[PDB]
C-alpha cells in the first residue's frame, strides 16, 4: 500500500503547490486592490522658495500655486528647478522627482574614437596633447606658474579630415565627456537672442556637463556682420576658468580669421593641419578598410598613388563604395586589383568619388 | 472613434478622440449596435 | 488513512476559500474598471513601481504606484487607460496609430516603372543600391561589414523628377511604402505634429 | 654618471626626458622611468620637480597585476619627499597605501614594519577630523595585536 | 484668398487639404485659385522665420497639385497680376 500512498502523496504535492500560487495570485489581487485607493499627484516646478514654508509652485501644463511642504522632506531638495509632485487637492508638495527639448541637438557625444582609429596624425595629436592635456590631467601647473589656463586654440584645417576625430580620440584617452556644440542650448553670438543664449551657453555645458567643448559651423563665426563680430568678441572674451568653456575651434580656412581674435585667452592656440600626407591617407585607408572583409592581397600603396587631394571622409566612402561594389558583383572578398580602377575613377569636379565603382 | 480595440468580440472598448479635450476608451450605449459604429467616423458621445 | 483524508480536507478548503477570494477581489477590481479611460502616455518609470503619466489632456500627473497593470510590462511612450478622476492606470492599451498615419500607408500601388523615367540612371542606381538592396539582401552587407545608409535625401530644382522616382521607387518594391509631406506634419494642437 | 657619483648630472640628463611623448613606450616602461626620476630628483633634494612628476604619474596603475614593485618603490619615494616637507597625514596614507599591498601583506616582518610606520606617523600627524578619522580606521584593526606598544 | 490664411498654426493646410477633398467628392470639379499671389509666395529662411505657415499652406497646396496621391480629375484655375513672385515649385509647369 506504500506505492498508493506515495502516489496520492504526490498529488497532494501538486495541489499544495497550486494553493501556494493562489496564494500569490490573492496577494498580489489585494495589493492592487490597496494600490486602487491611490491618487496620482501633479508635477510641478518650483520656481522659488519664499519661507521655511512657502513655495512657489507651477504646474507642468497649469498654474502657478503658493504652497507648502507636506512634512517629512529635505527642504534643502527643494530647490528653484527642481521637480515635484504635488497633492491634487491641498497642492502640497508631497515629494520631488529627479529631472525633446531643444538640447535634443546639443549633445554630439564623441562615442568610442581612440588613438588607434585615427593615422596619420602624430604631429597633430602631440599638439593636441600638449596644448589640452595639462588643463585636464594638471591644472594645478597654471596655478604653480600663475596663468588663467589658455581656452582659445584653434585647429584650423580642411573639414572631413579628422579634427573631431581627434577630439574624441583625446577625449576618450581622458574619458572626458566630449559635448561637440550642436548650437541649440548652446548658441550665444546667435542674435535672435541676446541673453538668454548666453544662458543655454553657460549653463548646459561646463556647470551641468563638467567640460570638454566643441563648436559647430567650423568657419561661420571665425570668418550687422562687424555687429555680430563684436558680440562674438563679448561672448569668448574672457570667462571663469572654474567653469570650462573651451573654444577648440576648426574653421576649415586661414584667410576666414580676423587679428580680432588673435589675442592669447581669446584664440591661444593655432593647431594646423594639412592636405592628408601620401604615408597618412595610407594609414587612413588601413583603418577604414579594416571593418570591410578584404580577402587576398591588399597592396594599399597603389591606390594611394591616386589619392592625392582627398580628406578623411573621401577614404571613408571609398571603403563604402568598395563594399557598394562587392555588393553588385557579388563578391565577399575586396582585393586591391581593382582599388587601383577605383582610386583611377575617384577625382573629378564633384570629385568624381562615388564613380569609382569597380573595386572588389 | 479613432480605434476598434475588440478585447473579445464582446466586450470590444472604442478609443475615441474629443476634438482637442482628450481621448478616451469607452462603449456604446445599448441604443446603437456596434456593427454601425465602424473605425474612424464621428459620433456623439455623452458628457458624463 | 490519516494523512489522505486530514490533508486533502486541509488543501481542499483552503484552495476553495482562497479561490472565493480571489472571485471577490476580481470582481471588485472589474467593478472598479468601469469606463471611460482616460488615455496617457507614461513618460518613464521609476523606482521609488512608481510611474509618470502625461495624460491625452495634456497634464502631467506623478503616480507613486502604477495601478492594475505590470511595471515590467511597460515602458516610456507605453499608451496606457487610466481612472479619469484618480489618474491611476487601469489598463494596458495596444499601440494606437492616427486616422491620418493609417492612410499615409500606400495600398493603391501606383504603376511607374523605372524606364519611364529618362536621363536618370545614376541617381535611379544609387536609390536602388541604398534603399532597395539594405532592404531585400540584408546579410550581405553584414558579411562585408559596410554600413548602408539610412535615410536617402533627394534634392533639386523642381521637375528634376524627385517625386516621380519615390513613385517608381514605390511601384517596382515589394515593400510598406509609406508616403507622407511636410506640410501635413503640421497640427495646431500642441505635441499632434 | 649617476654611478660615477654624478647624481646632479644624472639628474639633469633624465629630467629632460618627457616620457608622456613616446606614446608606443610601454605603461610600465613609463611609469619605471618616471619612478627614476623621481628617485633622481629626490638624490639631488629637487623637490618641486619631484611634487611634479608625482602629479604626473597616475594612481590607478598600481591596482594592477604586477605593479608591486612600482607601487612599492613609488610610495617609498613619496614618503621620502612628504618627510622632507613634513606633512606626516600624507606619509601616513602612504604608508596605509603600502601595508594594504598583498605582497606586503603576505610577509610578516614588512606588514608588521608597514603597520607600525602607519600608527606611528598618525600619531605625528596633528588633531583634526581627518585624523581623528584616521585614528579610529587604523586602531580598529586586528593586526595591531601582534605590536603590543603601538597599539597602546 | 483670406480663408486660407488662419490664425492659427496648420489651420490653412488642413483647410487646403479639405477643399481638395471636397473637390474629390464631387465628379470633375473645377477650382478657380483668384488672386493666388497672397498665398503663392517665394519660400525662403534668410528672414528669420518669414511667413512659414503661408508657405506650409503654399506648400500642401502644390502637394495636392501634383505628385504623390494623384490628384485626380481637378482641372486648376489660377489668376494673378504680379506673376514673377510666385513659387517656382508653384510655377512647375506639373501643377500650373
Ligand atoms: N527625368 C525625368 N524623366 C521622365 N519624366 C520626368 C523626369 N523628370 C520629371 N518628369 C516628369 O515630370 C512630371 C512631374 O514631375 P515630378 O513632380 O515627378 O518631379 P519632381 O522633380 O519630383 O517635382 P517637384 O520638385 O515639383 O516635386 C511627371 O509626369 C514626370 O514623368
Ligand atoms: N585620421 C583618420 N583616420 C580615419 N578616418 C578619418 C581620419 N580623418 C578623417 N577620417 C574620416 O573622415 C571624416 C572626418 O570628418 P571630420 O574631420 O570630423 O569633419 P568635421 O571636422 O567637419 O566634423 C570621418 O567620417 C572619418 O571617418
Ligand atoms: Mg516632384
Amino acid at each position: 500500500k506504500l506505492l498508493e500512498h506515495k502516489e496520492i502523496d504526490g498529488r497532494l504535492k501538486e495541489l499544495r503547490e497550486q494553493l501556494k500560487e493562489l496564494t500569490k495570485q490573492y496577494e498580489k489581487s489585494e495589493n492592487d486592490l490597496k494600490a486602487l485607493q491611490s491618487v496620482g499627484q501633479i508635477v510641478g516646478e518650483v520656481l522659488k522658495q519664499l519661507t521655511e514654508e512657502k513655495f512657489i509652485v507651477k504646474a507642468t501644463n497649469g498654474p502657478r500655486y503658493v504652497v507648502g511642504c507636506r512634512r517629512q522632506l529635505d527642504k534643502s531638495k527643494l530647490k528653484p528647478g527642481t521637480r515635484v509632485a504635488l497633492d491634487m487637492t491641498t497642492l502640497t508638495i508631497m515629494r520631488y522627482l529627479p529631472r525633446p527639448l531643444v538640447y535634443n541637438m546639443s549633445h554630439e557625444d564623441p562615442g568610442n574614437v581612440s588613438y588607434s582609429e585615427i593615422g596619420g596624425l602624430s604631429e597633430q595629436i602631440r599638439e593636441l596633447r600638449e596644448v589640452i592635456e595639462l588643463p585636464l590631467t594638471n591644472p594645478e601647473l597654471f596655478q604653480r606658474v600663475g596663468i588663467i589656463p589658455p581656452k582659445g586654440c584653434l585647429l584650423y584645417g580642411p573639414p572631413g579630415t579628422g579634427k573631431t576625430l581627434l577630439a574624441r580620440a583625446v577625449a576618450s584617452q581622458l574619458d572626458c565627456n566630449f559635448l561637440k556644440v550642436v548650437s541649440s542650448s548652446i548658441v550665444d553670438k546667435y542674435i535672435g537672442e541676446s541673453a538668454r543664449l548666453i544662458r543655454e551657453m553657460f549653463n548646459y555645458a561646463r556647470d551641468h556637463q563638467p567640460c570638454i567643448i566643441f563648436m559647430d559651423e567650423i568657419d561661420a563665426i571665425g570668418g550687422e556682420i562687424q555687429r555680430t563680430l563684436m558680440e562674438l568678441l563679448n561672448q569668448m572674451d574672457g570667462f571663469d576658468t572654474l567653469h570650462r568653456v573651451k573654444m577648440i575651434m576648426a574653421t576649415n580656412r586661414p584667410d576666414t580669421l580676423d587679428p580680432a581674435l588673435l589675442r592669447p585667452g581669446r584664440l591661444d592656440r593655432k593647431i594646423h593641419i594639412d592636405l592628408p600626407n601620401e604615408q597618412a591617407r595610407l594609414d587612413i585607408l588601413k583603418i577604414h578598410a579594416g571593418p570591410i572583409t578584404k580577402h587576398g592581397e591588399i597592396d594599399y600603396e597603389a591606390i594611394v598613388k591616386l589619392s592625392d587631394g582627398f580628406n578623411g571622409a573621401d577614404l571613408r566612402n571609398v571603403c563604402t563604395e568598395a563594399g557598394m561594389f562587392a555588393i553588385r558583383a557579388d563578391h565577399d572578398f575586396v582585393v586591391q586589383e581593382d582599388f587601383m580602377k577605383a582610386v583611377r575613377k575617384v577625382a573629378d569636379s564633384k570629385k568624381l568619388e562615388s564613380k569609382l565603382d569597380y573595386k572588389p | 472613434c479613432t480605434k476598434i480595440i475588440n478585447a473579445d468580440s464582446e466586450d470590444p472598448k472604442y478609443i475615441i478622440n474629443v476634438k482637442q479635450f482628450a481621448k478616451f476608451v469607452v462603449d456604446l450605449s445599448d441604443q446603437v449596435a456596434p456593427t454601425d459604429i465602424e473605425e474612424g467616423m464621428r459620433v456623439g458621445v455623452d458628457r458624463n | 488513512i490519516k494523512i489522505m483524508k486530514s490533508e486533502v480536507l486541509r488543501v481542499t478548503h483552503e484552495l476553495q476559500a482562497m479561490k472565493d477570494k480571489i472571485k471577490e477581489n476580481s470582481e471588485k477590481i472589474k467593478v472598479n474598471k468601469t469606463l471611460p479611460y482616460l488615455v496617457s502616455n507614461v513618460i518613464e518609470l521609476l523606482d521609488v513601481k512608481c510611474a509618470v503619466i502625461k495624460t491625452s489632456t495634456r497634464q502631467t500627473y506623478f503616480l507613486p504606484v502604477i495601478g492594475l497593470v505590470d511595471a515590467e510590462k511597460l515602458k516610456p511612450g507605453d499608451l496606457v487607460g487610466v481612472n479619469k478622476d484618480s489618474y491611476l492606470i487601469l489598463e494596458t492599451l495596444p499601440t494606437e496609430y492616427d486616422s491620418r498615419v493609417k492612410a499615409m500607408e500606400v495600398d493603391e500601388r501606383p504603376t511607374e516603372q523605372y524606364s519611364d523615367i529618362g536621363g536618370l540612371d545614376k541617381q535611379i542606381q544609387e536609390l536602388v543600391e541604398a534603399i532597395v538592396l539594405p532592404m531585400n539582401h540584408k546579410e550581405k552587407f553584414e558579411n562585408l561589414g559596410i554600413q548602408p545608409p539610412k535615410g536617402v535625401l533627394m534634392y533639386g530644382p523642381p521637375g528634376t523628377g524627385k517625386t516621380l522616382l519615390a513613385r517608381a521607387c514605390a511601384a517596382q518594391t515589394k515593400a510598406t511604402f509609406l508616403k507622407l509631406a511636410g506640410p501635413q506634419l503640421v497640427q495646431m494642437f500642441i505635441g499632434d505634429g | 654618471k649617476e654611478q660615477n657619483g654624478d647624481v646632479k648630472e644624472a639628474a639633469s640628463i633624465l629630467q629632460e626626458l618627457q616620457v608622456e611623448t613616446y606614446g608606443s613606450m610601454e605603461k610600465k616602461e613609463r611609469v619605471e622611468f618616471i619612478l627614476e626620476q623621481m628617485r633622481l630628483c629626490l638624490a639631488v633634494k629637487d623637490y618641486i620637480r619631484t611634487q611634479i612628476i608625482s602629479k604626473k604619474i597616475n594612481t590607478k596603475f598600481f591596482q594592477e597585476e604586477n605593479t608591486e614593485k612600482l607601487k612599492l618603490k613609488y610610495y617609498n619615494l613619496m614618503i621620502q619627499l612628504d618627510q622632507h616637507e613634513g606633512s606626516y597625514l600624507s606619509i601616513c596614507k602612504h604608508y596605509r597605501a603600502i601595508y594594504d599591498t598583498p605582497c606586503i601583506q603576505a610577509e610578516s616582518e614588512k606588514w608588521q614594519q608597514a603597520l607600525k610606520s602607519v600608527v606611528l606617523y598618525v600619531i605625528l600627524a596633528p588633531f583634526d577630523n581627518e585624523q581623528s578619522d584616521l585614528v579610529h580606521r587604523i586602531s580598529g584593526d586586528k593586526k595591531l595585536e601582534e605590536i603590543p606598544k603601538y597599539k597602546d | 484668398g483670406s480663408e486660407l490664411v488662419q490664425k492659427y498654426v496648420g489651420e490653412g493646410a488642413r483647410m487646403v487639404r479639405e477643399l481638395f477633398e471636397m473637390a474629390r467628392t464631387k465628379k470633375a470639379c473645377l477650382i478657380f485659385f483668384d488672386e493666388i499671389d497672397a498665398i503663392g509666395g517665394a519660400r525662403f529662411d534668410d528672414g528669420a522665420g518669414g511667413d512659414n505657415e503661408v508657405q506650409r499652406t503654399m506648400l500642401e497646396l502644390i502637394n495636392q497639385l501634383d505628385g504623390f496621391d494623384p490628384r485626380g480629375n481637378i482641372k486648376v484655375l489660377m489668376a494673378t497680376n504680379r506673376p514673377d513672385t510666385l513659387d517656382p515649385a508653384l510655377m512647375r509647369p506639373g501643377r500650373l
